[PDB]
């Protein structure tokens, strides 16, 4: 129940505002900046502000914070969802999120803001569907918005029917300073770029553990996803009945399904790091990285971020394989490796200077983060079984899919 | 080719499950 | 004696600072932030005098960038304003049409002039041309 | 070796705070790398960049040894950079300035007049309690020199050392003797400042420094006569700083003597009328002269002239002039208090002014001008000002009203009523420290207790969120329950107090969430004391005390346990220790 | 801008 | 400038009119008060191009309250535009008519709203439904007189699921401001019909469809079972709010479900994966998810009992998320994961956030108080933290030890020796008072208790009221327990607090202590040094009545603040 959706800037200037209910005066935006400054300066800064009886709940974008004032007991989750939808629409329409487009795309921005939400209740949020009614360079609205299928425009025709899938893996590992892993969660991500003719009804099929158990084949390699979240095109009833994933893919790249389950396997990379930091004299970085992943897989662009001392200067690196660079902006040792064969072992010996004068305040212990991205590797063992592309006209589809394994929340706690 | 694993064609359905 | 002197811009950025009281770095930063908030949160008819922490904080900005001082409650208030005006005039004469751009780039010259003019919170030279000549002689040494 | 201009341009090109921090860290990495290499050619650029980063808000702890090394260097630019770094990032609490004493001593005897001057300025700006101890000998050597450009620096260094080391003033007496004949304005101003500092530090040199009063008067007369000068003449006023210093010295000298005051009486009279106050310099000189006259035993005519000048300046529309007049009136409050009553209307009008400093000065003047006859009249004005006062001035106004009532209260009943009104209207502005003072004042008064108890009961049943008012009401109830309710042992006629409302109010206050653990303790103490003071509602507070003995608060839990133990095992001895506490000033 | 302006304009 | 703009806007060329409209829009967006030119732009309103009509409508909406008198020249234009063949123009006109905050303009707009209520175009129907709610919010009496409630009710029972969802949202908004009289509630048939369009509703319409069930009160388990079965597919929605709405609906329906049947167990098992998925949302949604978990944690804590790893705060997590993570861990803390909780707290004590460190110390203390099986581990961790030589950490450890001693001091005598010399120079009132209280109550395992109290008695008259009271209590306890080595100490304390002490409560306490000492010192052992009963810990669980009301208010402002909806709205 947002009262007015407004967009501010880094200097507190409201780039664009769009009142929805009008129950809040437009002059309350002035106190938002001082309130945010006070909250941040006292540790009480939160995305949901409160100017007396009016609450300013908003998130920070790339260049401006989309703060939306509200007065009643509106759904904060609904406001956040509307803000996320607006951000996604802006990203789809504008390739960049900065002040250069707010002052240059106001003609289309105002129309999009007016059409998206009326009286604080949004009605349309599909960028592809909205692109047929609001353009910056107007006919009747398409029947897709009025029809049930609001994510697949009818009448789309293409020379070929090629759909590219992306089985993106996110390896998140939370290794404590004692050497044990606390949080090891792997979240699957099946992103497909559907480009076909008509309105095909995709019928995705995989070797799911639940599906295998229901069919009676619960003995082969099946992915046991704790959480499986289908997209808007995925029918909830079909998945709830017999694990049937039947939905109409949209025109373009979109997120269809996102598996999420815990992982009980050993880490694909084992990092043995040592810190021989002398008292204001010198420091040693005996970092050894062992690849526990399969030897047939190569981790392209391995980036093991090693947090070095903040005041360290005049450093020397004694490594084995991979480029090691210290970035003063980041204040860490970037263990950059181009290609890492599975089972490889990289040993490094850090040596950097330290000032005699001690630091005035503590800086903490940032965790060591690895940025390994090994494609063509499926740690979870989930493999796509079938993809039923059915069209009324009748055509031979050529679906495609790729499996990419990368490091997600793969942070290692320091000692 | 493509970084992150070469694209592979997918099946149509579980042929072994009828 | 002037406890502290700070040259801050209207946007809040500080172009000059000179404190004669030994205070902690965090305490000094907090005091500077509080002074900026008070000065930035004051009108144009505040008399250019503030009693902050029992200190006669005088604000007198002749341009977008303002000036601040910390005078103890033992001397007159107009003397601080006269000293600030004299320092501004001397800086303008030494620089030549001093603007905000030259202050950031030529901060070292301004610091040297302030050191040669005011030491320890008290004045060092009452005249305005003798100080300029001394500064020129010091700069010409190489 | 990046230039300072390039670094400034790069910093100005950064927009985001994170981007600026990243650029600063990238520059600091190179600066630290250059410092670790022992760079000596382009060290000036690195030092300037580090100083800019530190002023920009970046740490500069590692750049301490480099400044010390550059201080003992031979290059003039390097020496200047080191001096600037020591002045900026070096302080007494740094603990690294101890090694700078040797560098200062080495540069103290340098033949160059700039290096020695720079070292002296650095020592004066960053003087320490131990650096001055090992540098006092060298300061006195330069103090006896005839260097006009160095005399002011030596005077400033001596003043800084005396401020840091008040016990070292004995070594400066034989060096400043016969130094009032300096032709240079800066040297004379430095000598006057040093003499004023010595006089304000200790009074032993006041007798020795009081003999030079005729010389100071002659110098001031010559300066006033010499109204034209190329240097030091600003806005038609010649040597405004020298004139201010002379006026301050005259005010600080002879404030308790007749010969000193009489010697400067002619000079004060001449300057009180022969000065132009059109510019700010003239107004400042007039204010300084008025303050000096008020601070010294001058003639009646001088006081009348000062009063007339203050009255004329009070009507000035300038905010600075009004603030100066208010400050002068506040300073001249005790002295010439009878003549200050003529500006009561101006003081009242100044409270409504749109200047925070002006409003504060007017409030202070009104508080300091309250006498034993205008207190009753000024009470209504003070209450009105407190009602319509600023959020930050409400607590100060309440404190001033309480102080005035406690000092020159016309009567106990009137003072009690004013205190009750302030407590009821102050709300969350009355300081908690004034609660003990109010309790002591209430305990001292033993003639008005029934009316005060009734007023406290009436004002406590309405609201309880006022911590000071709630505590005062609880203390009053605990001290005068025997007078708040009379003959309430059993059921009686319907009166204001029925012996049960007080217990319910105390229980609500104890269990109310709007308690800071101080009002709850006072309520518990009052409930415990009401067992002997009140005998009608008996055997009821014991259950509450037993239930309240399991409180989370350690002190509150201990108090509840003690009360329950006293009620369950020392019922006969409960009244043996419930006597009224003594009343003292 | 407002920064290139002289402090006193003399 | 203004004259040139007015001349351009009063021209017969559309190429200049469009530029003038764009400049006027930019000036208003740039922060220019262009409300004075409202009558001038009124003439240039009826234009064939839709590009300038939208700008004119936006300017009128933004300049409607400013110049209500000048807005009387737009009713005819709105009436004319409310019948255009193009659905977009009609929808824009309907949206602009309801956005005009004019008391004299909504009266004449009732006819266009009634005409567009039965519009065949679904976009026109949605616009009319939104305009009806806007007019009802502006004027409830006018909406009631126009009889739009009957039309709104029939909207849900028609085609166009987007229009049905919009009508349902408008009806819910109207009933929210309504006094509950003549409620728009529907029987089970209406609920089934709404559920039928739920699977075809959009992401925004899904929330509108699920919010209706939040007010309905089921009466039978079969209806509740069907509702739970229909809301079960909602847990697989990509939208975070849709999943949260489904979870809230399931929680509301569980109040009528029976735990004996297997439906409750299935619902409980299927809700944990949803909470785990919601915990991995955006950082902005992290606070909302944590608030929802905390609200539902106090109601059904058996669902997320085994979920402990997901409650760990991430390195890049925000401060608002880190603070909520500690509260979630404390609420879900148990002896099964006591070691994991202690390890997480130990890691959280090495950071630099003073507020974060204090929150971690408070969470560790709460966990130690809640579960007595890990009291020894908590004591060891507190001792290690105290030995860590951190001022804030030292104060937090002192406070935690003082709290633990009053709760479980039976076996707390083994740590008094370590705390006897633990840098007592700290001047924190919350730590010095706690140390004084611990010394006074635990003055048995330390033989130098009198010597330690000597240092704290130097400024007892000017330290603090609470600190002075704690010191006096400790001195009295020491005198009662050991009066040989504290005979003069008690007299000195009485003299300092009774003669030189002006505090009313402190003076009364000192007088009472002196009277007790002079009356019967033997009785003071049984009166002052008595065995206090068990301390009643402050329960963090909300009241059951508030939880039931908070259960229905899920995902709103009253749930994040954990306050009633009527205690925060204005």
């Amino acid at each position: 129940s947002a009262s007015a959706v407004y967009v501010l800037d880094l200097k507190g200037k409201v780039l664009i505002c769009r009142n929805y209910r009008g129950d809040v005066d437009m002059s309350e935006v002035e106190h938002f900046m001082p309130i945010l400054m006070e909250k941040e300066e006292e540790g009480m800064l939160s995305p949901i502000l409160a100017h007396g009886g009016v609450r300013f709940m908003w998130i920070k974008h790339n260049n401006l914070y989309l703060v939306a004032t509200s007065k009643k007991n509106a759904c904060v989750s609904l406001v956040f969802s509307f803000l996320y939808k607006v951000v996604q629409v802006f990203s789809e329409y504008f390739k960049e999120l900065e002040e250069e487009s707010i002052r240059d795309n106001f003609v289309i921005i105002y129309e999009l803001l007016d059409e998206l939400m009326d009286f604080g209740y949004p009605q349309t949020t599909d960028s592809k569907i909205l692109q047929e009614y609001i353009t910056q360079e107007a006919p009747r609205p398409p029947a897709t918005v009025t029809n049930a299928v609001s994510w697949r425009s009818e009448g789309i025709k293409y020379r070929k029917n090629e759909v590219f899938l992306d089985v993106i893996e996110a390896v998140n590992l939370l290794v404590s300073a004692n050497g044990n892993v606390l949080r090891s969660e792997i979240v699957g991500s099946i992103k497909m770029r559907v480009f076909l003719s008509g309105m095909p009804e995709l019928r995705l099929g995989l070797n799911d553990k639940v599906l295998f158990d229901n069919t009676g084949r619960g003995k082969s390699k099946s992915v046991e996803l704790e959480d499986v979240k289908f997209h808007q095109c995925v029918r909830l009833s079909r998945f709830e009945n017999d694990r049937t994933i039947s939905f109409i893919p949209p025109d373009g790249e979109f997120e269809l399904m996102s598996y999420r389950l815990n992982t009980h396997v050993k880490p694909l990379i084992w990092i043995e790091s040592v810190i021989e930091k002398h008292s204001h004299s010198r420091i040693e970085y005996m970092v050894k990285a062992k690849s526990q992943f399969k030897r047939r897989s190569t981790a392209n662009n391995v980036e093991i971020h090693i947090p070095v001392p903040n005041d360290a200067d005049s450093p020397k690196f004694k490594t084995t394989v991979g480029s090691v660079k210290w970035v003063p902006e980041n204040s860490e040792i970037v263990w950059s490796v181009k290609s890492f064969p599975g089972g490889k072992e990289y040993l490094m010996r850090a040596h950097f200077g330290l000032p005699s004068v001690e630091a005035e305040d503590k800086e903490g212990k940032p965790p060591i983060s690895v940025k390994f991205e090994i494609p063509y590797f499926t740690t979870s063992g989930i493999q796509v079984r079938y993809l039923k592309i059915i069209e009324k006209s009748g055509y031979q589809a050529l679906p495609w899919v790729r499996y990419i394994t990368q490091n997600g929340d793969y942070q290692l706690r320091t000692q | 080719d493509r970084k992150g694993g070469s694209y592979s064609q997918a099946a149509g359905s579980d042929s072994a499950q009828s | 004696m002037i406890h502290f002197i700070l040259l801050f811009s209207r946007q809040g950025k500080l172009r000059l600072q000179k404190w004669y009281i030994t205070l902690p770095d965090k305490e000094r930063k907090k005091i500077t932030r509080e002074i900026v908030q008070i000065i930035l949160s004051r009108g144009h008819r505040t008399s250019s005098f503030v009693d902050w922490k029992e200190l006669k904080l005088v604000y007198k900005r002749y341009a977008s960038l303002y000036f601040c001082c910390a005078i103890e409650n033992q001397d007159n208030e107009l003397l601080t304003l006269e000293i600030v005006h004299r320092y501004v005039e001397l800086l303008d004469k030494y620089f030549g049409n001093v603007c905000e751009l030259d202050i950031i780039f030529n901060f070292e010259k301004a610091y040297f002039i302030l050191d040669e003019f005011i030491i320890g919170g008290e004045i060092q030279e009452t005249s305005k041309k003798i100080a300029v000549k001394a500064i020129e002689d010091s700069d010409m040494l190489q | 070796p990046i230039r300072l201009r390039e670094l400034i341009r790069t910093i100005r090109t950064a927009r985001t705070q994170a981007e600026e921090r990243e650029m600063i860290q990238k520059e600091c990495a190179a600066i630290r790398s250059s410092f670790r290499e022992e760079d000596n050619t382009y060290r000036c650029r690195n030092v300037a960049k580090l100083l800019y980063m530190h002023m920009l808000g970046y740490p500069a702890h590692f750049g301490q040894l480099e400044c010390l090394k550059l201080i003992a260097s031979q290059k003039f630019t390097d020496k200047r950079i080191g001096y600037l770094g020591a002045m900026l990032l070096l302080d007494e609490r740094q603990d690294v300035h101890l090694l700078m004493t040797n560098c200062i001593k080495n540069d103290l005897n340098h033949s160059t007049q700039f290096v020695q001057g720079l070292a002296l300025c650095t020592l004066g700006c960053m003087g320490s309690s131990e650096m001055c101890r090992d540098l006092a000998g060298e300061v006195e050597k330069l103090l006896k020199t005839s260097n006009s450009y160095l005399r002011k620096k030596a005077a400033l260094c001596a003043v800084h050392v005396i401020r840091k080391v008040p016990e070292l003033m004995e070594m400066f007496l034989p060096a400043t003797k016969n130094l009032l004949n300096e032709k240079n304005h800066g040297v004379l101003h430095t000598s006057v400042v040093l003499l004023t500092e010595m006089c304000e530090r200790s009074p032993d040199m006041l007798a020795h420094f009081r003999k030079l009063v005729p010389q100071l008067v002659r110098i001031l007369k010559n300066l006033i006569m010499s109204g034209y000068s190329p240097e030091h003449d600003v806005s038609g006023i010649s040597d405004p700083f020298l004139q201010v210093r002379i006026l301050r010295l005259l005010r600080i000298l002879g404030r308790n003597d007749d010969d000193s005051s009489e010697a400067m009486n002619d000079i004060l009279a001449q300057v009180a009328t022969n000065t132009e106050t059109s510019k700010n310099v003239g107004n400042a000189i007039l204010y300084e002269t008025v303050l000096t006259i008020m601070d010294i035993k001058s003639e009646s005519g001088l006081r009348v002239l000062a009063i007339n000048i203050l009255g004329r300046f009070l009507l000035n529309n300038d905010k600075n002039i009004r603030y100066v007049a208010l400050t002068s009136l506040l300073k001249t409050v005790q002295t010439d208090h009878n003549a200050v009553q003529r500006h009561r209307s101006t003081i009242v009008d100044c409270l409504k002014d749109l200047d925070v400093s002006i409003k504060r000065r007017a409030m202070e003047l009104s508080f300091a001008l309250v006498n034993g006859n205008n207190i009753r009249g000024m009470m209504k004005e003070l209450l009105y000002f407190l009602d319509s006062c600023e959020p930050e001035f409400k607590a100060d106004c309440a404190s001033g009203i309480f102080l005035a009532a406690e000092k020159y209260a016309p009567s106990k009943r009137w003072h009690i009523d004013t205190i009750m009104r302030v407590l009821t209207t102050a709300g969350s502005y009355v300081r908690d420290d004034a609660v003990p003072n109010l309790i002591q004042l209430i305990t001292n008064s033993v003639e008005m207790h029934a009316y005060t108890v009734q007023r406290l009961y009436k004002a406590i049943l309405g609201d309880y969120s006022q911590q000071p008012l709630v505590q005062v009401a609880a203390w009053c109830i605990g001290e005068y329950g025997d007078l708040l309710v009379s003959g309430q042992c059993e059921e009686e006629e319907p009166i204001q107090v029925t012996e049960d409302e007080v217990l319910d109010i105390l229980e609500s206050v104890l269990i109310s969430n709007m308690s800071t653990s101080v009002t709850r303790g006072y309520a518990l103490t009052a409930i415990m004391k009401l067992s002997t003071r009140f005998t009608c509602t008996v055997n009821r507070i014991k259950k509450v005390v037993s239930i309240y003995g399991s409180s989370i608060d350690v002190e509150l839990q201990q108090r509840a346990v003690e009360y329950n133990a006293l009620f369950k095992k020392y019922d006969h001895m409960r009244s043996a220790l419930l006597e009224r506490m003594p009343v003292m000033e | 801008k407002g920064e290139n302006t002289s402090l006193l304009h003399p | 400038e203004i004259f040139e703009l007015k001349a351009e806007l009063n021209s017969d060329k559309k190429e200049k009119k469009k530029e003038a409209v764009k400049k006027v829009i930019a000036s208003m967006t740039v922060g220019k008060d262009v409300s004075a030119l409202f009558p001038d732009v009124v003439n240039c309103m009826q234009t064939d191009n839709l590009e300038l009509k939208k700008l004119v409508y936006l300017y009128l909406m933004n300049y409607a309250k400013s110049q209500p008198d000048m807005a009387i020249m737009a009713v005819n234009t709105f009436v004319k535009d409310c019948e255009d063949p193009n659905p977009l123009i009609r929808a824009l006109a309907v949206r602009t008519m309801g956005c005009i905050r004019v008391d004299k303009i909504t009266e004449y707009l009732c006819e266009p709203l009634r005409k567009c209520l039965k519009d065949e175009d679904p976009y026109v129907r949605k616009t009319a439904a939104v305009c009806v709610a806007k007019l009802h919010d502006i004027n409830a009496q006018l909406v009631e007189d126009q009889g739009f409630l009957d039309t709104l009710k029939d909207l849900i029972s028609d085609s166009n699921p987007m229009v049905v969802a919009n009508a349902v949202a408008a009806l819910s908004e109207i009933a929210e401001s309504h006094p509950s009289s003549n409620l728009l509630d529907l029987n089970p048939q209406s609920i089934n019909k709404l559920l039928t369009a739920l699977n075809e509703c959009t992401e925004w319409g899904q929330i509108f469809i699920l919010d209706c069930l939040a007010n309905y009160m089921p009466k039978d388990d079969r209806e509740a079972q069907s509702i739970c079965e229909r809301v079960t597919p909602r847990l697989s929605h990509a939208n975070s709010a849709v999943v949260l709405s489904a979870v809230k609906v399931l929680m509301k329906f569980m109040e009528m479900l029976s735990k004996d049947l297997d439906y409750y167990g299935t619902l409980l098992k299927k809700l944990a994966p949803p909470l785990v998925t919601l915990l991995s949302a955006e950082p902005e949604l992290q606070y909302v998810a944590l608030r929802n978990i905390n609200l539902i944690v106090q109601k059904r804590p058996e669902i997320l009992k085994h979920e402990m790893k997901v409650f760990f705060v991430k390195y890049n997590d925000p401060i608002y998320v880190k603070l909520e993570k500690l509260d979630i861990m404390i609420r879900l803390a148990s002896q099964a994961n006591i070691a994991q909780v202690l390890a997480e707290l130990r890691e959280y004590a090495t950071e630099v956030d003073v507020d974060f460190v204090r929150k971690a110390v408070r969470a560790i203390g709460r966990c130690a108080i809640k579960v007595e099986q890990s009291a020894e581990r908590c004591v060891s961790t507190l001792l290690d933290l105290i030995q860590t030589k951190v001022n804030y950490v030292v104060q937090e450890a002192i406070v935690v030890i003082k709290d633990i001693f009053r709760k479980y001091p039976n076996k707390y005598e083994s740590v008094i020796a370590t705390l006897c010399e633990n840098l007592d120079s700290l001047d924190e009132p919350e730590a010095r008072a706690a140390m004084i209280w611990i010394v006074g109550e635990y003055a048995e395992r330390i033989d130098n208790a009198d010597e330690l109290l000597e240092s704290f008695l130097e400024g007892f008259h000017d330290k603090s009221t609470q600190v002075q009271l704690q010191l006096l209590t400790a001195i009295v306890k020491l005198f009662l327990k050991k009066p040989t080595e504290t005979q003069e100490l008690v007299q000195q304390v009485l003299s300092l607090a009774t003669q030189d002490s002006d505090n009313p409560d402190l003076r009364d306490r000192g007088y009472i202590y002196w009277r007790l000492l002079s009356t019967d010192p033997v009785a003071a052992k049984e009166v002052v040094l008595a065995e206090k009963p068990l301390i009643s810990e402050e329960t963090d669980l909300i009241e059951p009545t508030l939880l039931d009301e908070l259960i229905c208010y899920i995902g709103t402002l009253a749930s994040v603040y954990h306050k009633p909806p009527s205690a925060f709205v204005e």
